[PDB]
């Protein structure tokens, strides 16, 4: 059928690499998800054998996502907290992973346009993300801060007392500290902001890794790009719902593990070296 | 500008 014809001619890895290299694409969005870090070893919330699951359990929530709720944080911190020390996201415990270090490398190949990301893992600036290129749309534990006044705390005191038993106060009001991660019922960065208005709409490929969709504002992201621009979507899940077509033919989604098919990208780019070098230097 | 949600 002429109108499934794809803009990116043929929608595999192959083509993709051809489409960026002929084309000369240097506006790419990448967006990053859990996806993207299950291999960096992260604990996910919904798996029963996991450490974070057990936890989880005692306090029956409607959503292992309540966790994350500053309504839920003001009333119970002790429930947080407690998934706080069991998810190890402090900066200098987990590494970065083959997408992370894909990214480091379309960055210093200047096709970068933006990396946002949901993850509050931190592994794109691990991996050497530039501040002005890399957005942490849902912050991360790298700082602190008071809920209510918005007051710095230190994040070494935060860890040393969030590890051991204790909730963080604010030193000001005595309101209840946290990381900057960007809970349910919050304000995302400004950062956040600039990527939807300023880059989102000049993104000549966006290239989507392990994301949900179900996160707002962060998924309209990949909605407000330009109609005929492709959009790569790596899942193991069939992500998006009618916002995606699996007005020109520019979506494709490539199953399977996001690591194995950013190597396989990486290859096609001629990047294998370099990404190769950047896996062994930090393994 | 609106705040981190989902529909629940
Ligand atoms: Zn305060």
């Amino acid at each position: 059928a002429p109108h499934q014809e794809h803009v990116l001619g043929e929608p595999t890895l192959e083509g993709l690499a051809h489409y960026i290299r002929e084309k000369n694409v240097r506006r790419i969005l990448v967006l990053v998800g859990a996806g993207a870090s299950v291999a960096a070893g992260i604990p996910d919330f919904r798996s029963p054998d996991t450490g974070i699951y057990a936890n989880l359990g005692k306090y029956n929530l409607e959503d292992p996502t309540d966790a994350f709720s500053l309504t839920l944080l003001r009333e119970k911190p002790e429930i947080f907290y407690s998934i706080a020390r069991e998810l190890n996201l402090w900066p200098g415990h987990f590494q970065p992973t083959a997408v992370h270090h894909f990214i480091r490398l379309l960055q210093d190949e200047g096709r970068l346009l933006r990396c946002c990301t949901q993850n509050i893992d931190g592994l794109e600036k691990a991996a050497g993300v530039s501040p002005e290129l890399l957005v942490e749309a849902h912050g991360s534990f790298a700082a602190a801060a008071c809920i209510e006044c918005h007051t710095p705390f230190s994040i070494e005191q935060n860890y040393l007392e969030a590890m051991s038993g204790t909730v963080s106060r604010c030193s000001t009001c005595g309101g209840i500290v946290k990381p900057n991660v960007v809970f349910f019922g919050e304000n995302l960065p400004d950062a956040f902001f600039d990527a939807l208005h300023h880059d989102a709409p000049i993104a000549e490929l966006v290239i989507i890794i392990g994301t949900s969709m179900q996160v707002h504002p962060f998924a309209l992201l990949p909605c407000v790009v330009p109609k005929s621009v492709p959009r790569v979507v790596m899942n193991r899940e069939r992500v998006g719902g009618l916002l995606f077509r699996f007005d020109v033919c520019r979506d494709v989604l490539f199953r399977g593990d996001c690591q194995e098919n950013v190597v396989t990208l990486a290859e096609y780019l001629g990047l294998s070296e370099a990404l190769a070098k950047r896996m062994r230097l930090s393994d | 500008r609106h705040k981190k949600l989902m529909f629940k």
